[PDB]
């Protein structure tokens, strides 16, 4: 039992690790935000020049 | 009963759920670069 609440504990250990992950994605600069807008102005330059 | 031991089963709730973690990209921004003084050169325009 003591192990089975172990190995609960390393699953939400897992879990959190997940959320940092996801919100280190959210929150970098290089995110796929700054690669939508980046993008759409560069085919907007691209279609005029 | 005889040897005290309860007829009635005690009650067994059930624990809390197991949340979802949130997180947010909030975003801010920085406005546009004011243009600057233009200045004359000397040089007629294909140089420059």
């Amino acid at each position: 039992r003591e192990a089975a609440v172990l190995q609960k504990n390393y699953l939400e250990t897992q879990q959190a690790q997940t959320q940092a992950q996801l919100a280190f994605l959210q929150s970098k600069f290089s995110n796929a935000a700054l690669y939508n807008w980046l993008r759409g102005r560069l085919s907007a330059i691209y279609y005029q020049f | 009963t005889i040897d005290g031991q309860p007829l009635s089963l005690s009650l067994y709730a059930t624990p809390a759920d197991p949340s979802m973690l949130l997180s947010a990209a909030i975003t801010a921004s920085q406005g546009g670069g004011d243009l600057p003084h233009a200045v004359m050169p000397m040089y007629r325009f294909p140089v420059i």
